[PDB]
């Protein structure tokens, strides 16, 4: 029965966002959980009348009796802030009825990008080669496959902790002989500063 | 005048006859309004007053849960407590909870309650501050420490100061006609000669709400305690109450005696002669 | 300690039977069973207060059963299962009721109910050596891998450098790709990338193993197909460092 | 309206 | 501890011969809760007897109300039969119209 304001939000790390929880019937206790990947929702905050405004790490939440609403404030995102956030509603006996959920993706700030499309070796077990689109900006979006015999996996954030270097990357492959680089990411918007080696 | 909402929980163990019995009763002053029987076929909280029937299915669903959660706690606690007292395997035991609040004629909050008793005598009790507990003994002390680590008092005060009064206020308005009323006693007096020199004079009071009444026998205005028999205020069964006070007096001395009646529904305290 | 939930993953055929076991936090009086279809808000099934049931209103009693006999651990049963049941079965625990107490959830059991068990396939792991073009234009070398033709999505990818599972300079796709997007019972594909310094990949005294954990069918399941029973297994693909 | 919180063991 | 029940036999409205009334048996101040309460017309059990729901007094002692629809007469005799663990044989209380 509770109503969650943004169903999905894609922020750029360092930005702030507010998740809103609404209720038709008077409040008791409001719970907030964060569920990452294919894992258990971890508990963040529980708010009652006794209070109202509270916190967990650098996330703070507010409870309003007269408005019959609760909001979750996320300020200066950490990229570890992904993904889903749920609000729970308290019964007289505290029995949770979950809201829709907020699928929050935090995209990072790649300082010095150099978009490039490479071809990876192998030649064993699995047929053909694989093409990787890398070091592109979080502003550019990876468009999925137009073709049915060619596969394109959406961009994902990698993080080499030893260098404090973060990078985006998309992977494409096919069984076809016709398949090659540059033509691989045609459906997608390749940036100007782009390198296709030979 | 003043008003109160009281909930009474009785859990009685019964070995051989399976899991214990749980009875839950709800009260607004001297009017029962709700009930739960863990032996009943319904397995739901049921109405016992006309104005509570109004309440929605969401109300009745909630009440069922709260009362079922408590009975299931009681079944475990019945075992735990028997252990706490190092008690014998054989026998039936009782756990009694009483809770609720008091309001003014204005509707303003006055007092919250939570009291627990094992086998007819006190176990654990929430103090007037609704911040601390009172352990009757050492077994009760274990619960006390367990419940301080569980912030029970904190959560109890929230209900009693908050929702208890909000609910009391709601019921008092909804059932205005039966609750916010005071019907005075229907007094009469009887003579019973128990001797040729002595007689039993009975002062009666029938059909009055609420239960708080005061019947006193006065010989020349001077109140009597001697030979003054007083019956416990009994319920009529229709929602009103009954009470009598009698005194044995010497024959011919009937004029010296008066019965002083005090009730909320009375404009002035009554004084009756033979 | 934490709330324990067994098994992690489960595969069941259209009308078969399954039980999900759960152990709550020690001494917790309240136990909950929630069902989470896809990623959506978890939906309540049953609530417990020790040995007994507080609320089973949202239980599809036509098949679903739940028992917590000694008021400790609980077992949720579906008899018979339906294709509509495939979801994550979550179990949480509260000290009691509870207005100040937040729930403590277990990792949940992912159930996948299928048409025919014949639809189940294990993955095919393959590693692709870092492109020389990259090791020249950049100071880094990124390995790519592919787990292909697996059904259902009961997989877990892991990168292993010289026997140590690595997490820094690693990225696996959050969602798998359907090889035939047309079918709902379509086999999936999944890629993961590991990025190291060019100097690291350039050392042949370095080993890189890409591991995929499939959670297939058990030794108790009856299998008549031409290929071998796709049981719970670790399919792997490995590569060694190269100077050239 | 009956108490829903706390309902904890003794 | 064990507490003996205080019994009270009376009618809802003042007793009027041939007029419809309600007989009541008020059992109170007892412990434990398990009590056997019987209502008898001419030394025999009255079949349709309805009771109230169990409740206790401030001292934690129980109280119960047993009641039946009845039309009293001069000849007919009524009584309440109560048995508790605190009593060897049941206590029979003959109903007095004047009380």
């Amino acid at each position: 029965q509770p109503v969650q304001s943004p169903q999905a939000v894609i922020l750029r790390e360092g930005e702030d966002a507010v998740i809103n929880c609404s209720s038709s019937k008077a409040l008791y206790s409001v719970h907030w959980y964060r569920q990452k990947h294919g894992e258990a929702p971890i508990f963040l905050m529980i708010l009652l009348k006794g209070g109202e405004q509270k916190g967990h790490d650098k996330i703070s939440a507010s409870f309003n009796e007269k408005k019959q609403q609760s909001s979750l404030y996320l300020t200066a995102s950490q990229l570890s802030y992904s993904g889903t956030y749920f609000c729970g509603l308290g019964d007289a006996g505290n029995m949770l009825t979950f809201g829709g959920g907020t699928r929050l993706m935090v995209k990072p700030h790649i300082q010095n990008p150099d978009p490039a499309v490479y071809q990876l070796r192998d030649s064993k077990s699995s047929d053909k080669s694989v093409c990787l689109f890398t070091d592109f900006d979080s502003q550019t979006n990876v468009s999925q496959s137009k073709d049915s015999d060619v596969y394109i996996t959406d961009k994902c954030v990698l993080d080499m902790r030893s260098m404090d270097f973060k990078s985006n990357s998309a992977v494409a492959w096919s069984n076809k002989s016709d398949f090659a680089c540059a033509n691989a990411f045609n459906n997608s918007i390749i940036p100007e500063d782009t390198f296709f080696p030979s | 005048g003043s008003h109160s909402m009281r909930y009474f929980y009785t859990s009685v163990s019964r070995p051989g006859r399976g899991e214990p019995r749980f009875i839950a009763v709800g009260y607004v002053d001297d009017t029962q309004f709700v009930r739960f029987d863990s032996d009943a076929a319904s397995q739901r909280m049921e109405p016992r007053a006309p104005w509570i029937e109004q309440e929605g299915p969401e109300y009745w669903d909630q009440e069922t849960r709260n009362v079922k959660a408590q009975s299931q706690t009681d079944r475990v606690d019945l075992g735990t407590l028997r252990g706490y007292y190092n008690q014998s395997e054989d026998g039936s035991h009782t756990i009694q909870i009483m809770y609720g609040c008091d309001v003014g004629p204005d509707g303003r909050f006055l007092r919250g309650y939570r009291q627990d008793a094992y086998d007819g005598k006190d176990y654990i009790a929430l103090n007037e501050d609704l911040r601390s507990w009172t352990a009757a003994d050492m077994a009760a002390q274990i619960t006390k420490r367990k419940w301080e680590a569980a912030h029970a008092a904190e959560q109890q005060r929230a209900y009693l100061e908050g929702r208890c009064v909000e609910w009391l206020r709601r019921y008092l308005e909804n059932g205005k006609e039966t609750l916010q009323r005071t019907d005075p006693p229907k007094t009469h007096m009887t003579h019973h000669p128990i001797s040729d020199h002595e007689a039993t004079l009975r002062c009666w009071a029938l059909g009055f709400y609420p239960a708080e009444i005061t019947l006193t026998w006065q010989r020349d205005g001077e109140d009597q305690t001697q030979d003054t028999e007083l019956v416990e205020t009994r319920p009529a069964g229709d929602g009103t109450f009954q009470k009598w006070a009698a005194v044995v007096v010497p024959s011919g001395e009937e004029q010296r005696y008066t019965c002083h009646v005090q009730h909320e529904g009375l404009p002035k305290p009554l004084t009756l002669r033979w | 300690a934490g709330v324990a939930q067994s098994p992690r993953y489960k595969i069941i055929e259209k009308r078969q039977s399954v039980a999900f076991w759960c152990n709550p936090i020690s001494g917790h009086a309240t136990l909950y069973w929630y069902q989470q279809i896809l990623g959506q808000g978890p939906k309540l099934l049953i609530q417990f207060q020790n040995n007994g049931v507080v609320d089973d209103s949202q239980l599809p009693k036509d098949r679903f059963s739940a028992e917590r006999l000694k008021g400790v651990d609980s077992t949720l049963k579906i008899q018979p299962a339906k294709l509509e049941d495939s979801a994550v079965y979550l179990c949480a625990s509260s000290l009691g009721q509870g207005l100040l107490y937040g729930y403590t959830f277990g990792s949940g059991t992912r159930l996948t109910v299928l048409e025919d068990l014949n639809k189940v396939f294990p993955p095919e792991v393959a590693v692709f050596e870092p492109s020389e073009a990259e090791i020249s234009h950049t100071q880094k070398a990124t390995l790519v891998c592919l787990a292909t033709g697996f059904y259902p999505d009961h997989v877990e990818l892991s990168w292993w450098v010289n026997g140590k599972e690595v997490h820094s300079g690693v990225c696996t796709d959050p969602q798998p790709l359907k090889e035939q997007p047309a079918l709902n019972d379509s086999r999936y594909a999944l890629s993961s990338r590991l990025r190291v310094s060019a100097t690291f990949w350039q050392n042949p005294r370095n080993h890189f193993r890409c591991q995929v954990q499939f959670y297939g069918l058990s030794e108790n399941d009856e299998w008549t197909q031409d290929r071998a029973k796709p049981v719970t297994q670790i399919v792997s693909a490995e590569a060694w460092g190269r100077a050239d | 309206g009956t108490s829903g919180s706390p309902i904890i063991n003794r | 501890i064990q507490r003996t029940p205080k019994i009270q036999v009376y009618s809802r409205h003042p007793a009027e011969n041939g007029k419809s009334n309600f007989l009541n048996c008020y059992v109170s101040g007892f412990h434990p809760s398990d009590i056997e309460v019987d209502l008898l017309k001419n030394g025999e059990r009255i079949e349709k007897v309805e009771h109230s729901d169990l409740s206790f007094s401030k001292d934690w002692s129980f109280y119960l109300l047993y009641y039946t629809e009845f039309t009293p007469t001069e000849k007919d005799e009524y009584a309440c039969r109560v048995n508790h663990v605190t009593l060897s044989q049941p206590k029979i209380v003959k109903w007095d119209r004047d009380m």
